[PDB]
């Protein structure tokens, strides 16, 4: 992990969590449950499938593969003509691979990315009227209604508390 | 206390991806963009058969070949495929001018249809109904290319031949013809009475004199004797002209380039299955939504990116555990 | 934004900062005003500037295009020579758009972790003597004069004050 | 209280660019390195104006086709312009030897010079005067090629033919000659009474020997004969024999090959404009410092490397709002 | 710097630190000395020597040259021959550079990264029990033997202890 | 009061590596991949020396030139070594058809067998004992290619000669034959009376009637008259037929291809180093676990990819200073 977030400080993922890829865990007086938030997980659906979309539309002008015969005493562009269309398969082939493993690590980072960001965005809005359990959660210093949930979810959350 | 927490989504897959710095990471989606499967058969191709020679060569199927009376008359097609060895090609031992040239040229191509440009029976002063040989048995009899006629002496004469077709056509014509090199000069005499003979072909762009090369060489399905074929392609409304005082194998039916376009000359032992495909390789049909596959170089029609991996998958999902 | 700080947690940029890419903003007792941040807005132009001219250095051998002529009966070298300069017309036109599009993105993730690092930078200086607002501001417990503002900038500033 | 903030440039910018997860992307800065835009003019390159043959070929120019006397005595040339289709060619119907081989020759030469090696005064036992065609006219006036002659008969006799050339130069020496393919034995006849005629030539490498070929042929430019025009690069202090008793088109004007080096063939339709560039396409010229372009593939001169896109755009300043 | 570790808020490297890539430097009632992190250089370490053997592996399948002879009157396809395995050349020695480089890059932020990496491990562990010295230190509150040293080095710190 | 820190390795190394946004960085440490060093010299490869051919072509070789007695014998080797321009090739002035087509062949041979196929006694009728020239000397008296025999007319009558090879062997046989070209007609009667002459060959697919040119041309080695080689791969149990009345340069050694498989043909001026490698180039040989290096392109053996950079080298190590 680049950024620490998956599979680092936050240990694990949430399979309970089945609404999305990111979200939050909230367990308040009024119940506990997993939350999806829905535009930071979209951006990055947006960002994948646009990536996938744009990787195919990189290769839609490739190579061809056209036939050609030569007789017995054309044996040298004959040799030509095979060793130019099999470097050409190589050179695409290559290319293929290559991207793909490039974007498979720029897309895992990525995610991690987006875990320490949502992170960041929660950590920003509770300053000191939370703790940091270290394990990826904050705790409340005071009693927090599913209604302050939410507001923290959707970025609403109305600070002015106490906290002693 | 209340509490909030902060994660990721886990779940219960088990496709693995590779990277730069790590390889088989597991992940809880992923995409495979690699076609790695076909149907094993020779397709239509967009709903249009392809034409498939069995044990016929081009050469042995435009000559007419006996053995390939199956392709007397071959309707419009989407591709060729011609098996790697075709056992029936030149029945009779001999060349074929330019002849992957040709092949090339059919590439281009959907349709031909055939026409008799020289009647047979207008062989008046020479004998053209015993044009035959036994190395190229039809029924167990001594026959002959059926698209070309081998002219030999009438009443010990063979007298100069001044033939000649106007293409009054709208289409292009494919000609062929072809000169026989006899073993020695007592054949020659022979079959053509003239000892030195020649074919002067000439159209508006064409001007060639074509000599026999009498000389000893080995037995080819029992015969020491050569066939050699050249072919041109007539322009509407220009004209093929021949004079010959022998060994002249004359052209007999010609074929009509009635419908061009984008087609091919596959290389494949499979032989047709009743199916039809968008994208077709010489080891099987392809039927996917995938970008990418690892069937076969050579491909044609409607088809994904040919690529030479084993395996290629795109990571959607995010790191698993 | 891959590191939150461009259009994240940092909602907007600086009009009125024309000296320079980026800076900071100031508002105390002797003015309010903009002013750009010298050797981070030079390394990243450093940064830019070399990697467009490595992008140009690193397409100087590239393919040429000599025309070639062939008769009547010469179609399928004539076929050949076509499809492999359209093919490596084809190789080297998506090497140049992929380049094109990865160093965009790092480009613009350079930008982002930049932004980032001098936030870093002010942050680590003011401990407990400022107050994150959150919006990517830092407020003073305590007045701070141009020259503080100043020693913030070129980074020497001298943290020994109070508070409260 | 006092404050400080801490933020990033945004301006009054629309320049998009695309990146690999996001596309149409708003920045401050972005800078084109596309050259997008030609001047629809062939330029002198260089300083050096290009050959520009008009409605010629190479075939029509170095054989001193009448209707291609604009270019009787071509100066330095840059590089050659070509239409796609010269409507003056082979006046005269027939062929070209490796003529695309030559034209090759082409591209690393800057000059010639042509030099009468052969005086047309100096047939003194043959008619030089007399080598005309209704197919090639000068001013509606039957007329020929100028750099060959058409030697015919004089006074119902056609001798052997020695003569010989021997390169005292010190530059390399482009020399054409032909063999004429009549359309009957009495036109042969008619023209060089010997019946069976031949042309060898020989120098240190060449060793060849022509012979007409008679036969029936269509009409091109009202005529059934044919022209075969054969050349060779003749180096300095070697020699050139020929040796004919008929169909002989000699040489008369060779072309000194005196600045060779880098030079091009272009295909194009367009004309000489008046102008200087130091990059050439066929459909324009280039000043640009991008180090890119999509305009045409041959490109000639100092140019950017032309890519397939239609655009490309390079992020330098940040995402903006 | 990326990430503004290396080069950046720390602003040098340990030439005593010499038993692998990363580490900490103790200085308590003990004895003062460097220890090196064994899992994250570890894995360091496997993702560049991964990432070099992944380089080699992608560049197996290259382009061979084989020398083709072409007579007087062959110079056409002997240009074509010349100006196409010229061509792969090209293409082949701008896909290693080109990859070298941007690999390069990503290593460099790779260490980088690891580094904030473990400054936040250590970060997260020592929440109000150490303070922030800015240059990538932290100070203990209390005094910490060798055996609190070595439990925040294998992760094992226990949190349990006062500060004032 | 106790205290921890955190930081990063440094070290004493000054290795630099490039990036995309910065060059020249310095790092703890770095891993070169490119191999820039050669021996100079040619060496055996994999244990098996290769065929340097000194100042002699492959043409020069083969045709058995005096000059090359180095190699009437030669030995399986691994790749074959030739000049660029070798100063022994056809000691008598001519041409080899299709040269190049052979050579490629070579590249697919390990070792013939020279063999006698036709012994230079069994010329009753004929003189094979006075085919010799000024032009091809060994040992300062005039002599000639040692693998053919140059026949000549023996008591002023050279009788049509009709002999023929089965290749009872089951190795391909190369075979090598050739024809004089004279520069009068007196000379082609006074070596081989008969006026007009042709040498025709024949095999299972090979149908050829070579006739000679007389012609005028210049002096090469001091002779102005030529020889022409040709050549066919002979199948086991295939045949092959000569006929002819004159100017015929018989085969009298074949070479049987013992060992087929993958070898080259390196240009190169180099010669041979006494040495072993697993990597070979023309300009010298590669010991390294290097996956690259830039010494040229044309290589052999187990061997790194070659590249045009002049540095590349990879960064292991992080950023020091
Ligand atoms: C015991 C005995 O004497 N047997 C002969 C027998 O040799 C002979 O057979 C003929 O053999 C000749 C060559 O010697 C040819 O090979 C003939 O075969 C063919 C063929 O079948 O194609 C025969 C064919 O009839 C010929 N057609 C024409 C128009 O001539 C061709 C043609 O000549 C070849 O292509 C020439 O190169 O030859 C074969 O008949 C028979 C008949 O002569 O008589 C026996 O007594
Ligand atoms: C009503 C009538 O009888 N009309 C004839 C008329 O046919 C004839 O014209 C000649 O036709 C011949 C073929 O039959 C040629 O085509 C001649 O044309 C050319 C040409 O112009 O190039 C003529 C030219 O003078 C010839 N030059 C020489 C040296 O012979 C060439 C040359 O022969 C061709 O290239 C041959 O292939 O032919 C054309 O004159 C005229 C004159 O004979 O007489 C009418 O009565
Ligand atoms: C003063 C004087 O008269 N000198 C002659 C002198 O010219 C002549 O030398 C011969 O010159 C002829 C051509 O005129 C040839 O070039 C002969 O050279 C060769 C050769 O050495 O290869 C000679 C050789 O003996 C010939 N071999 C055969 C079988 O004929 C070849 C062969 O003819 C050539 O390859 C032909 O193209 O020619 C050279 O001897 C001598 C002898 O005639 O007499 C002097 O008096
Ligand atoms: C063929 O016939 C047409 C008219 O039917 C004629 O114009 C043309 O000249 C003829 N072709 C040739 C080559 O003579
Ligand atoms: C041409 O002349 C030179 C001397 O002027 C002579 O050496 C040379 O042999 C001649 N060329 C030929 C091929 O005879
Ligand atoms: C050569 O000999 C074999 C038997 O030894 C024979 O079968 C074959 O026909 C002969 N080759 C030719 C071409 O005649």
């Amino acid at each position: 992990g680049l950024f620490g977030a998956i599979a680092g400080f936050i240990e694990g993922g949430w399979q309970g969590m089945v609404d999305g890829w990111y979200g939050y865990h909230h367990s308040n007086e009024q119940g506990s449950g997993y939350a999806a938030d829905k535009e930071s997980t979209q951006k990055a659906i947006d960002g994948v499938t646009n990536k996938v979309n744009s990787i195919i539309d990189k290769m839609n002008t490739q190579f061809e593969a056209v036939g050609r015969e030569f007789n017995n005493l054309e044996r040298r562009i004959e040799n030509l003509n095979k060793k130019m269309e099999d470097g050409f398969l190589d050179v695409w082939t290559y290319n293929a691979e290559l991207l793909v493993l490039m974007e498979n690590e720029r897309t895992l980072d990525f995610h991690d990315s987006n875990v320490k960001n949502l992170y960041d965005k929660v950590r920003l809005q509770l300053r000191d009227n939370a703790k940091e359990l270290g394990n990826g959660c904050f705790e409340f210093y005071h009693k927090c209604d599913n209604e302050c949930m939410e507001s923290i979810r959707n970025g609403t959350y109305n600070y002015p508390q106490y906290s002693e | 206390q209340d509490q909030i927490c902060i994660g990721y989504h886990a779940n219960n897959s088990t496709e693995q991806v590779d990277t730069i710095m790590e390889k088989n990471v597991t992940v809880t989606h992923a995409q495979d963009i690699l076609e790695k499967t076909h149907n094993g058969k020779l397709c239509d191709l967009d709903g249009v058969k392809p034409l498939i020679l069995r044990d016929c060569s081009v050469a042995g199927w435009l000559l007419g070949n006996p053995m390939c009376d199956e392709f007397i008359n071959v309707p419009e097609w989407s591709y060729i495929v011609e098996k790697a060895n075709p056992t029936n090609d030149l029945c009779y031992p001999g060349s074929f001018n330019d002849y992957e040239e040709l092949k090339h040229l059919l590439s281009r191509i959907n349709h031909f249809e055939k026409i008799q440009i020289i009647p047979k029976s207008s062989w008046s002063d020479h004998e053209a109904s015993s044009g035959v040989s036994s190395a190229c048995p039809y029924l167990g009899s001594p026959s002959f290319f059926r698209n070309v006629v081998w002219l030999i002496k009438k009443n010990s004469t063979y007298p100069t031949i001044k033939k000649s077709y106007n293409n009054t056509n709208q289409e292009d014509l494919l000609v062929l013809w072809g000169i026989h090199h006899p073993n020695d000069a007592a054949e020659q005499t022979r079959l053509y009475q003239n000892p030195t003979t020649y074919i002067s072909i000439g159209t508006s762009t064409l001007n060639q004199r074509l000599v026999p090369k009498i000389a000893t060489r080995s037995k080819v399905n029992g015969q020491s004797g050569r066939m050699e074929f050249f072919w041109t392609i007539l322009k509407p409304n220009d004209a093929i002209n021949f004079e010959s005082n022998g060994n002249f194998i004359a052209p007999e039916y010609a074929y009509k380039i009635v419908k061009k376009g984008d087609s091919a000359i596959m290389k494949s032992e499979l032989e047709y299955g009743n199916c039809n495909t968008k994208c077709q390789t010489p080891m099987g049909a392809i039927n996917s939504s995938m970008p990418f596959h690892n069937i076969h170089p050579l491909t044609i029609g409607e088809c994904p990116k040919y690529v030479k991996s084993n395996r290629l998958v795109l990571a959607t999902g995010l790191r698993n555990s």
